[PDB]
């Protein structure tokens, strides 16, 4: 974990003295207000600073320097100026997505290393824009700005040699900016290593609550009821959307299809699904094609608790713990309760320390 | 305690709004011909009714629905054409038959949630929290003509009414909820809005105002580019 | 370990009676004789049959089930007549890329789901294309062929319901193929209840043995002199392509450094480095651009033994079994034996029961 | 016996053909240019001789690299390119000075090779050694063709090579001669259309023709020369 050394934050695109083209690109597509680190960080970047930013993804870390580079990037020039390097082609083709969808209406070539050396921008992984750079494939000379994206990613899936190699077949002069969640020995070495007084920069995960949700329960009482009383629940309040729980992906599953039956529109989510499919599901689900998402309790960690009003603990969960990151922050928690379900109610009122009151008959205005 | 407990045909007061509910709550782009059939199938309980009392509720209730919840208005709309569409001719008002009839509910619905207005500026709070709610429906109202406009499910003269209710709070330092709805609408029913029953010359007024709200109003960057993308979609690009 | 029960092997693509537009299309990609499988499985699949494949990855899997797709394609048909599946979109795509390849001479549109109702061939991941069927995207009327590629890979990443769904959301007559390394339990169940008399192929992976190459040695004494040994070993014999082995990682990049610096091009993979990485670095060096390639001992099972001419080991294998794996079957071995290596040689001598002569001055001529 | 490991400079015969491996070795479209250098430093040790022996040692070297790896044969058509051009101007041979003096060389080192001949159809012994001179005669004809398109031989070399693939194409050819004239064709077909020719490749697709419409020949190889036929007379290169 390292120190923040930094303060001057930016709350406004409109005070970042960006480019209409880029200022145009950024709000048509969704920015409308900077994130933490977009606040802290993407000023510094443009300014010319070496960047060192401890951040975790979902941050806004991609468009962070994404938005920075571009303002920093000359149209008149068709040559690579800034080079940005990821651990994974996956995450190396996002960036380029989310750099040229910002770059819509700016004249700025994106390319793709996994006809290069007339892009403005370049975008890959560290064995891939190595063996680029020594088929003199590439023009490295115009290069300013060397972003490194998801460091100890990249050091942990042994790219170590061929980073440093990059960092010496570029301008001695250029920029360099690093972002990474973790800061640990080998990430630190090449900080100190390759980057110049670097504007150092730590955004800390923020702290999840209970104060901003209200919380009841509703006493099944048996295991059978538990479909019921959600069908019912359904006939009595207003829902935009809704998020359910369960313990076991089986339950999950299950509750899926006799919702499908009742004609729901429902997304599910579990653990033995890849990181790729959730994110589909999740992104599919945010975006209003379907209505309900039940998901398994072991991905409530990695899962984003967006404006969607209602969350249902259709199980109650096993690990106490795992209470806070399913209805963590204004919405609303509804617990779905049995006769022995009741002591375990009674564990996660003691743990937070928060009440829980029983479903009142005037949700339809609440 | 005071709580809350679970549990050819006709339906009454309470069982139309639970049913109604239950069936708006699911209206997605994939169940829809599922659920939108089985919302018709309680409109059409009207045909054994004098003043056709249910099929009035389910208008309202819909209207509700596309008012709290905008992302959806477009659907919501659609919903409503299909009812229109294919409702059971043999249904009297004894208040015009069939489509005729759901158009001019659709028509009185709009007066009736429309003169209940609202404000533009808004003083956490008590009352607050209900006058900002009574925006959010407002305007989430104007979006949900738009959607019924296109689909020719309305007539002109609501639709002018609608852009009369928003020039007249765009002249009073709109606030950008409502600069963010007007651009929406233009976008939505803009072009089709050009030719209507002295139309063109309603957005030449329109226009105007925007291009004042431009050059002076301190609006923030995002919302002057919307204005100035609308203000060249008609004057310039003509809509294409 | 399921048993074969279909006898009819056709050793040439000639004799599959293909139409001309796709046997342009397999011949101009590379293709000129049928793998073990695409020599027992394609006419079958041609045939109408359904057929179970127990095959590993890289044996022509993809190549087999893509070329008899194409043939039953009816190119009047403007709709999805074949469902191709696989475990991720990168497998999904790759699939694509060689349908599309087959198909360069033919009139057949492949999309990819993870404007797809007017396609001939839809490749996927099991919930994309389940979600896309459910939301009545694309026309699945017209269907007739159903290929599951990998089925325990997809089955181990949660995609059970989903498969199962498909199943019965195709046309009840649509022939099922299914391709898979291992045949678990899970894999079985979904082959008895949705397959029809399988054809049942089963391709055993081929042994490796010494037979098909010379060995020898060379006793450079001392560690120090190992790379000496190898720079002169160049100037006494012509090469065309090399592999060098090293036990650790660490070696391995510094001996490619060093060969570097004495205008060597090579390429280097270990443990550390992503697939996708590795795969690359291989397919690039098997293309000419590199002609020393350095790996580690780690990587000599999941490793490709092309008609590269020479493997030196420059380490001697810590771990006597990966000798074969190493240079296993036409081809010339030479091993680097230090004074302290000597028992270690011993130890391959009697363990394999070969023989390894020390290496000749008559080498330019062998 | 075993194995032992070890202008300002000279090399003797065994030094030079020691470090040519090793470059030749090392021969890459990434390295060319530092490795073509060095390659082009040996060759200039001529300048301190009267017969030129170890420039014509390069060229022999460089022909019999090409002709064990077709798959760099123009690369190895290239070094020769940049060998005539870059070539000191002050070498004198005993037997036309600079580049002159290589293109020689160049013509000389293929009516050697070629000389040597080879067989078409092959019958464990001696036949490791009859498949390697087809081979390694196959991979000259290809090579030959690389230096006929940077215009490093003339169209005599040209001409004498289609003449032994024509004579040797009208005997039940193999599938890997068929396979050499159509790599040629494609790689100097358009350019020997015209040269001290067009009438020739009307023989030599004339045979094709007829291979085409009697030989019993794989679907791939009867598509290759389908194509190539269509690409000259249709076409038009
Ligand atoms: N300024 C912003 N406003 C809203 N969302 C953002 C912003 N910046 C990034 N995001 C979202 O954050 C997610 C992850 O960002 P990143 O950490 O850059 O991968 C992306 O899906 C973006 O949509
Ligand atoms: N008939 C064939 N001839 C040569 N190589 C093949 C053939 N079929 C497949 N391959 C190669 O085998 C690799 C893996 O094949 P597959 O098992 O189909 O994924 C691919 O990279 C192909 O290049």
């Amino acid at each position: 974990q390292i120190q923040t050394n930094y303060d001057k934050v930016v709350y406004k695109f409109d005070d970042m003295e960006l480019d209409e083209n880029l200022l145009r690109g950024v709000f048509g597509y969704g920015f409308e207000e900077p994130s933490a680190i977009q606040q802290r960080a993407i000023m510094p970047i443009i300014e010319g600073h070496d960047v060192l930013a401890q951040a975790q993804s979902g941050t806004g870390k991609t468009g962070t320097f994404s938005i920075a580079a571009l303002q920093r990037i000359d149209t008149s020039v068709k040559a690579p100026q800034a080079l940005m390097l990821a651990p994974t082609r996956e995450l190396a083709l996002q960036i380029q997505k989310v750099v040229m969808a910002l770059a819509f209406h700016m004249d700025i070539k994106v390319h793709a290393c996994i006809g290069l050396r007339d892009a403005q921008i370049v975008v890959g992984t560290p064995g891939r824009v190595f063996d680029n750079i020594q088929r003199r494939r590439f023009r490295t000379d115009k290069i300013k700005m060397f972003i490194l994206d998801e460091a100890d990613e990249m050091l942990s899936s042994g790219f170590k040699e061929q980073i440093y190699q990059i960092f010496t077949l570029l301008p001695p002069t250029t920029q360099v900016v690093l972002l990474s969640a973790t800061m640990p020995n080998d990430v630190l070495e090449v900080t100190t290593k390759f980057m110049r007084n670097p504007v150092r920069i730590l955004v800390k995960k923020d702290e999840l609550t209970l104060e901003g949700i209200k919380q009841f329960y509703v006493n099944v009482e048996e295991e059978e009821y538990k479909y019921e009383c959600l069908t019912d629940l359904y006939d009595s309040i207003s829902v935009t959307q809704a998020v359910i729980f369960c313990n076991t992906r089986r339950k999950v599953e299950e509750l899926t299809t006799k919702l499908r039956n009742d004609k729901f529109t429902v997304s599910a989510i579990y653990s033995d699904l890849p990181q790729q499919e959730r994110d589909t599901i999740m992104k599919e689900f945010r975006s209003g094609s379907s209505r309900i998402l039940i998901s398994t309790d072991l991905l409530a960690r990695g899962i984003d608790v967006q404006q969607v009003s209602l969350v249902i603990n259709y199980d109650l969960p096993a690990n106490k713990e795992n209470y806070i990151h399913r209805i963590g922050r204004k919405g609303v928690a509804i617990n779905f309760v049995t006769n022995e379900d009741v002591g375990a109610m009674r564990e996660l009122e003691k743990f937070y320390s928060t009440q829980i009151e029983e479903l009142p008959s005037d949700i339809a205005t609440l | 305690a005071n709580r809350w407990v679970p549990k050819t045909e006709l339906l009454d007061k309470d069982e139309v709004e639970r049913k109604m509910k239950s069936l708006l709550n699911k209206l997605t782009l994939e169940m829809f011909d599922a659920i939108s059939s089985e919302i018709l199938a309680i409109a059409n309980i009207s045909v054994w009714e004098t003043n056709g009392e249910t099929l009035k509720a389910v208008i309202e209730q819909i209207f509700l629905k596309a008012c709290d919840e905008p992302h959806w208005s477009s659907m919501y709309a659609q919903l409503c054409g299909k009812v229109v569409k294919e409702l059971n001719p043999d249904i009297t008002d004894e208040t015009k038959t069939g489509p005729k009839l759901v158009l001019h509910y659709l028509v009185a619905r709009c007066h009736a949630e429309f003169d209940k207005g609202w404000t533009d500026k808004l003083p956490m709070s008590e009352e607050y929290y209900a006058a900002a709610s009574a925006k959010r429906r407002g305007l989430g109202l104007v979006r949900f003509i738009g959607f019924l406009y296109r689909l020719n499910l309305l007539t002109g003269k609501m639709m002018f009414e609608c852009f009369r209710r928003l020039m007249k709070d765009l002249t009073d330092s709109p606030s950008e909820e409502t600069l963010e709805s007007v651009v929406e609408l233009l976008n939505t029913v803009g072009e089709q809005f050009e030719t209507d029953s002295e139309g063109s010359q309603l957005l030449d007024s329109l226009f105007g105002i925007l291009d004042n709200i431009i050059q002076t109003a301190k609006i923030s960057s995002r919302i002057k580019f919307k204005l100035i993308d609308i203000k060249e979609l008609r004057h310039d690009k003509n809509w294409n």
